[PDB]
């Protein structure tokens, strides 16, 4: 029910996946990027 | 025409010269910018109505 009411999409993307095991991630949002 | 369809065009390389040189199109004039030079500009989205 999270993916419900998909309205006004402006971008879409699908890619190859990733992954006692640690996954580290950094999310930044600078200059519209 | 009342239920006119819309496609969003986003995040792709927009080849344009293939549209010009097809020459199967009756009405193709362009407003806002010259036709052969709008192959060289970048946009956030393009609406295909």
């Amino acid at each position: 029910g999270v993916y419900s009411s998909a309205n006004n999409c402006t971008f879409e993307y699908v890619s190859q996946p990733f992954l006692k095991n640690l996954r580290e991630f950094v999310f930044k949002n600078i200059d519209g990027y | 025409v009342y239920a006119w369809n819309r496609k969003r065009i986003s995040n792709c390389v927009a080849d344009y010269s293939v549209l010009y040189n097809s020459a199967s199109f009756s009405t193709f004039k362009c407003y806002g910018v010259s036709p052969t030079k709008l192959n060289d500009l970048c946009f956030t989205n393009v609406y295909a109505d």
